């Protein structure tokens, strides 16, 4: 797992 | 973008009838930097008429501990697609490939070699091999039924 942020892109 | 293919009405009732406290889907997002990503999920329960508390499988709160929890609408829910794990993929197919734990649309460029697949995403402009496993067909969920891309 992770966070969303960490899962968002640019 | 949306509701061109789709039908309000039916898509409502759809999700109504599928997705109940329990139920695995997968969930989108319009916020920036999440475009052609699904996320996968769990209903907790149904919210009001039109929306969805879900509770992301991987996906975690700030301490990257407990899971995300967040309301997401009937326009933004499915169910996991069926899934064709042995399937060859051609150059241009539209696949996903699950990418820093979302589901991403991506570009076949190179057909499988020593178990990868070259993939290419329009979003970073990027291109990279992924292993076979990590990739499945793109489909659109419409009106209750699954569709490959037209």
């Amino acid at each position: 797992a992770r966070t969303k942020q960490t899962a968002r892109k640019s | 973008d949306i509701l061109a293919r789709v039908d309000l009405e039916t898509t409502r009732a759809i999700a109504k009838q599928m997705f109940s406290s329990g139920t695995v889907v997968e969930v989108s997002s319009d916020e920036e930097g999440f475009q052609g990503c699904w996320f996968a999920a769990k209903v907790v329960e149904p919210v009001g008429e039109d929306k969805f508390l879900v509770e992301y499988r991987d996906l975690r709160e700030k301490d990257g501990i407990e899971p995300l929890k967040e309301e997401t609408d009937f326009l933004h829910i499915r169910p996991p697609p069926p899934r064709d794990e042995d399937i060859d993929f051609a150059v241009g197919d539209k696949i996903n490939a699950f990418y820093n734990d979302g589901w991403w649309v991506g570009v076949v460029i190179d057909g499988m070699k020593h178990g990868t697949v070259g993939i290419y995403f329009r979003q970073s402009q990027e291109k990279m091999r992924f292993g076979r496993q990590g990739l499945r067909l793109h489909k659109d969920w419409v009106d209750g039924t699954w569709q490959l891309p037209l």
